[PDB]
RNA sequence: ACCCCUAUACCUUCUGCAUAAUGAAUUAACUAGAAAUAACUUUGCAAGGAGAGCCAAAGCUAAGACCCCCGAAACCAGACGA
RNA sequence: CCGAGCCUGGUGAUAGCUGGUUGUCCAAGAUGAAUCUUAGUUCAACUUUAAAUUUGCCCACAGAACCCAAAUCCCCUUGUAAAUUUAACUGUUAGUCCAAAGAGGAACAGCUCUUUGGACACUAGGAAAAAACCUUGUAGAGAGAGUAAAAAAUUUAACA
RNA sequence: ACCUCGGAGCAGAACCCAACCUCCGAGCAGUACAUGCUAAGACUUCACCAGUCAAAGCGAACCUUUGAUCCAAUAACUUGACCAACGGAACAAGUUACCCUAGGGAUAACAGCGCAAUCCUAUUCUAGAGUCCAUAUCAACAAUAGGGUUUACG
């Protein structure tokens, strides 16, 4: 199944977003607009939200 | 079910032989309807009766003087069943202002300004 | 028919405006009736008597 | 046996018939599938309802249809067509009402 | 709308066929040496067939057999007319490069 | 709702409409729209857009609060930079 | 009961009275002609 | 029911059962080609348009063909892709040829024709070229529809065509203030002599153009008329005001237009300048207002509306006290 | 007076009751619509009204109008009873 | 009068259930959703009152899809006078039969469902008596008159 | 067995239309991570709740179905459990002939009344049997009438 995850910006903002993942799949970096910067920014997977 | 009935348009293309039956000449056609209310609209349905309504025969029996004009005609297509048609004839014209007072509507369908 | 649609197209519009303007103004017009001195004091009538 | 099939009707069909004053945004349709095209003045959302890009009056004809090159499946379809033969289709435009604006004096400089 | 005039002017699928002697299903077999010298007759059998206005529906080959190797090629025919068939097989005879290997056999 | 309490002989007020609706003086109820903390992540941008709005409410069930709550709900409120002060009146209304 | 039945349904008094009414009449051939020469 | 077709039914004229038998569309464009034409052709339905609208020289050129292709470096350049054409000499073969025809199209469409001869028609015969000359070591051209401000257009123009009397005319098609038919003449030159122009009898001055500011983009005509016989004629804006349609009316008999010519003109300083110094007015200044926004009749009770309800109804932005 | 002609008690409950559905022998007496929020109407005063508090972007103050009767099997507390 | 006594009190228990609900007269007034819900209620629709101002209904032409009939929608005129909105608001809101298109049942049911329309729950005349078929409605008095619907029809086997 | 949502027919042509009605499907996945923010005007499953579409504008770039409130958890952004009886009691099953009350003919059984599938009777046809022989007698497939005695249905 899917799990919801909390990819947390790497900028140093606290800015985080939720994304869908693959539970068999590799923890997630994705560059993502952070609006707080005002830039596309780097976010890591920090911990899993929920199970769907 | 039930619906509204679309008469088709043969049935109002008048014959010589109804020319000759009924007496109105196509040309110079007739200008204005008497037309009476001889049936019920109870047991009809409602858009009967509202065209009665429009048409002002709430009454029955009470000749009413309406316009020989295309609506007029839709309306009283709509609603023929329920009425008497007869046209209007003026053997004097029109009454003039000073005799609107002493007109009668003879049974025939005639309008006399003498009474 | 007498008239073409086309002949027809129009010729009671001045009328039947006219007509609504009329059964608009009754429509506006509805206001309370007026109040008069004159009823309120001739209730003062009913110990009329005679002296 | 038979389960389901409850559901009720999606209220869909035109919303403005041809005549009908359509301001800007007024949605004109609402199809399940493509019954009447996008005409001029007249776009598509998502779901393929039709929506007036500008104010004015609804109409709807029939015009040849031409569909965009990458619609391979349309595209095939007109491929396997006889030489003398058209596809056509009903579309609804919005004939605009107003002009886009007028020029104004301002100031007598 | 259906009762207007204009009712059904957007139908095509009956313009979509999606599925006096004359012949049956007629398959030419080339068996050649050559695949260039295969593949350009056939090549030119199908030009002869679509300019002449005959339906061809396949132009498929058989498998390779190894007993050097010769390509086999087949041209599927439907369609002919006492003297077009004449015209068509007189041309494909006189039309021959080079040693090879033509058929007017039948499906199955 | 008590039409008279048992203490005072008074009427009082439904909180669960005050904890849920702000009332406009000039007679308009605002809410938020159910569901708009829920399932973020299975909502389209423009259901979750129409979901963090600020909506009216009906005739009746504006009819409804008003007979919920108390005519102290139902005040001029001058509060200092209240957000819908500007909201609190209607303006260039046509019956 | 349904438009078509096993039985003849009975009509609509109504329906009844405009089947009298329009009933086929034969024409009335002239003096009998047998009788006649 | 069904009402039968008005007319011929599209796809009935080849409805056969040898669907099999007849050819199809193998490619889109044709299938395009096709539809195009279609659409052109008229129908008895409701459609879009509806609402939304000698033997010598033939002899030569196929000489001339020939001679090009037995060129064989020509056909090196062709086949690398190379060769080119002279623009210049393009130009004047086709201004020749039938220039005149594609600038009485884009007359058409300019709408000159329809406001100033309200639709009648013609066709600029005469290759007529005109061109202000900017500063001294160049000059501006001015084609059926080009672009020239009025800085650069301040000074008359320089005219030259091949051709034997002629009357020059410049309007403004569009320049008017008051009257929106009317349109303001600029410089109007009677009885050329051949082809020289400073001995055209100068009827009304130049003016140079004057479009307001914001006023969008006004079209200047260049008028040239084949004359027969000369005729006696007749920095005010009642005096240049008038109607070339009625105008032309007055002349018709000995005067035939057989040339054209039009530019584009917008803003500029020279337009203040000529509204101030000359002019001697206040230039208008015009600014293209579009309407208000529509916005449905607004409730009681905007059920299921936003917030957002209320300012679109409000019309000061500013906090209001009521009778506090 | 009757004889003539016309005329299928009442209430309630029902789609529909002469109904062979309910209630009623009959007389007398007794026996069942209580009130707010907001409106509307009529006064008073009026950017203010109100005899503190409250309301007020014509409001406020006062009055007028509007919300039934009988009936369980029960439950619990405390007594009284072998 | 014991599957849990009796009395008093809480207690005017509670009852979506049954019954009852008292002067005169006039007027307007009739068949969806959710619900531990279908014996009820809330919202809608309808309905009543008052108010505002301005179009409302009827409605021809034009118009509304491919796939694979009856009609409907929309609105210039026209006949008409109503409609919308504002304020306040109860009650009716899981009906009957008839004609018609269907579904289920058995091309049964005075059967059960959906739809269009009519009538009934409102007056009178008729079809024998008669909610639902037909005629007909707006109210009173008359010891006048013209009408509407409105009464079943049929009798039949020789043979060259 | 079903209870929520959706597609097709009933329901042919704007919309809308039931059922123990005839069939089918779903409780998400794939994608990307502007699949962002804002905002005219509209649609709307006949209420509300909820659900849709969307110009313009700003910002990056150059998407195709399920469920409320409260309550919890998180600094917050946000997230969760069931609420599938799917408008959702936070947590409660069997049984009563020992039963009770309030009612219901709006709802069963006997009975009455409809109906006549079933049942019964009579004719038509002769297949046919009847040693042959249709019709002394009997009788198939059916057809047409009648009855209201069964079993059912309302
Ligand atoms: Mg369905
Ligand atoms: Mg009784
Ligand atoms: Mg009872
Ligand atoms: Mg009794
Ligand atoms: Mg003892
Ligand atoms: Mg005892
Ligand atoms: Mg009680
Ligand atoms: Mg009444
Ligand atoms: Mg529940
Ligand atoms: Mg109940
Ligand atoms: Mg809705
Ligand atoms: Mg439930
Ligand atoms: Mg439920
Ligand atoms: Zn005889």
């Amino acid at each position: 199944k899917n799990i919801l995850v909390r990819m947390v910006s790497e900028a140093g903002t606290g800015f985080c977003f939720n994304t869908k993942r693959n539970r068999l799949r590799e923890k997630l970096t994705l560059l993502h607009y952070d609006p707080v910067v005002k830039q596309r920014v780097l976010f890591v997977e920090k911990k899993k939200i929920r199970s769907l | 079910k039930f619906t509204r009935s679309r008469i088709p348009e043969k049935v109002f293309q008048a014959s010589p032989e109804d020319h000759e039956k009924y007496g109105g000449d196509p040309q110079n056609p007739h200008k204005l309807h008497i037309v009476t209310r001889i049936k019920s609209t109870r047991r009809r349905p409602y858009w009967e009766k509202d065209i009665i309504k429009m048409l002002g025969l709430e009454k029955a029996h009470t000749p009413q003087v309406h316009k020989n004009i295309p609506s007029v005609n839709a309306k009283l297509k709509v609603v023929k069943h329920l009425i008497r048609i007869k046209p209007l004839k003026l053997p004097q014209g029109l009454p003039a202002e000073e005799n609107m007072s002493n007109t009668c509507l003879k049974s025939t369908g005639e309008l006399v300004v003498q009474w | 028919p007498y008239m073409t649609r086309e002949q027809e197209r129009g010729h009671a519009a001045v009328r039947r405006r006219e007509a609504f303007e009329a059964i608009k103004a009754a429509a506006t017009s509805k206001f309370p009736p007026h109040r008069f001195i004159a009823d309120q004091l001739d209730h003062l009538n009913v110990t009329k008597k005679w002296s | 046996k038979n389960l389901g099939g409850k559901s009720s009707g999606r209220r869909q069909g035109i919303k403005k018939m041809e005549g009908h004053y359509v301001h800007a945004g007024n949605i004109i349709a609402t199809q399940r599938h493509f019954r009447w095209h996008p005409g001029a003045h007249v776009g598509v959302g998502k779901n393929k309802c039709l929506y007036a890009l500008e104010e004015g009056i609804v109409r709807y004809t029939k015009e040849v249809y031409v569909p965009h090159p990458r619609n391979t499946e349309a595209v095939d379809l007109i491929t396997r067509l006889p030489k003398g033969a058209v596809l056509y289709k009903t579309f609804v435009h919005v004939v605009p009402a107003k002009p886009e604006g007028t020029f104004k004096l301002v100031a007598m400089l | 709308y259906k009762t207007k005039p204009t009712h059904g002017i957007g139908k095509y699928k009956h313009l979509i066929k999606a599925e006096d002697y004359e012949y049956g299903v007629l398959n030419i077999h080339l068996t050649a040496y050559d695949m260039t010298l295969a593949e350009s007759y056939a090549q030119y059998v199908h030009n002869l067939c679509n300019s002449l206005s005959i339906k061809v529906e396949e132009s498929y080959a058989m498998p390779t057999k190894t007993i050097l190797t010769t390509h086999e090629r087949v041209v599927q025919i439907s369609g002919l007319s006492a003297t077009f068939a004449e015209i068509f097989l007189e041309i494909i005879q006189s039309s021959l490069p080079e040693g090879v290997r033509l058929s007017v056999k039948e499906h199955t | 709702l008590t039409y008279f309490s048992a203490r005072k002989g008074k009427r009082k007020t439904v909180k669960a409409v005050i904890d849920r609706f702000l009332r406009l003086h000039c007679g308009l109820w605002v809410r938020r729209k159910a569901g708009y903390k829920k399932k973020l992540w299975k909502k389209t941008p423009a259901r979750k857009k129409r979901l963090r709005e600020f909506v009216f409410c009906n005739k009746t069930q504006s009819k409804l609060l008003d007979k919920m709550t108390t005519s102290f709900w139902k005040r001029r409120n001058w509060y200092v930079d209240d957000p819908y002060q500007k909201y609190h009146d209607r303006t260039n209304l046509k019956v | 009961s349904k438009a078509v039945t096993r039985h003849r349904r009975v009509m609509h008094f109504q329906r009844q009275k405009l089947m009298a009414v329009t009933e086929y009449i034969p024409p009335k051939p002239a003096i009998h002609p047998s009788c006649l020469p | 029911r069904r009402t039968p077709p008005l007319g011929p039914m599209p796809n009935s004229d080849i409805d056969l059962s040898n669907l099999e038998r007849l050819e199809k569309y193998r490619s889109f464009d044709r299938y395009r080609r096709r539809a195009e034409q279609e659409a052109q052709a008229p129908h008895w339905w409701r459609t879009y348009r509806e609402y939304f609208g000698r033997t010598q020289q033939l002899l030569e050129r196929k000489q001339a063909i020939q001679e090009l292709r037995a060129n064989v470096e020509e056909e090196r350049a062709a086949r690398l892709r190379t060769a080119s054409v002279p623009l210049d000499a393009v130009r004047a073969e086709w201004e020749r040829t039938c220039g005149p025809y594609h600038k009485q199209r884009l007359a058409e469409y300019y709408g000159l024709y329809r406001d100033l001869f309200h639709g009648a028609t013609f066709v600029p015969r005469v290759p007529l070229h005109v061109a202000y000359a900017v500063g001294e070591d160049d000059l501006m051209p001015v084609y059926c529809g080009n672009e020239v401000t009025p800085t650069e257009a301040a000074q008359a123009p320089e005219v030259t065509y091949e051709a034997e009397l002629w009357t020059l005319l410049l309007t403004s098609l569009d320049g008017h203030l008051l009257e929106p038919d009317a349109e303001y003449l600029h410089w109007l030159l009677t009885n050329i002599p051949g082809n020289r122009v400073a001995e055209g009898q100068v009827t009304c001055p130049y003016l140079p153009p004057f479009p307001a500011r914001g006023s969008g983009i006004h079209r200047l005509a260049f008028l040239l008329f084949k004359q027969d016989q000369p005729i006696d004629f007749s920095y005010q804006l009642a005096q240049r005001t008038f109607r070339t349609f009625d105008f032309y009316k007055k002349h018709q008999e000995t005067m035939t237009p057989a040339g054209l010519s039009f530019f584009q003109c917008r803003w500029d300083d020279s337009v203040t300048y000529i509204f101030h110094q000359l002019l001697d007015m206040r230039e208008p200044v015009f600014e293209f207002v579009r309407p208000p926004p529509y916005h449905p009749k607004q409730k009681r009770f905007p059920h299921r509306q936003p917030l957002r309800y209320l300012d679109r109804y409000r019309d000061s932005h500013e906090p209001t006290y009521g009778i506090y």
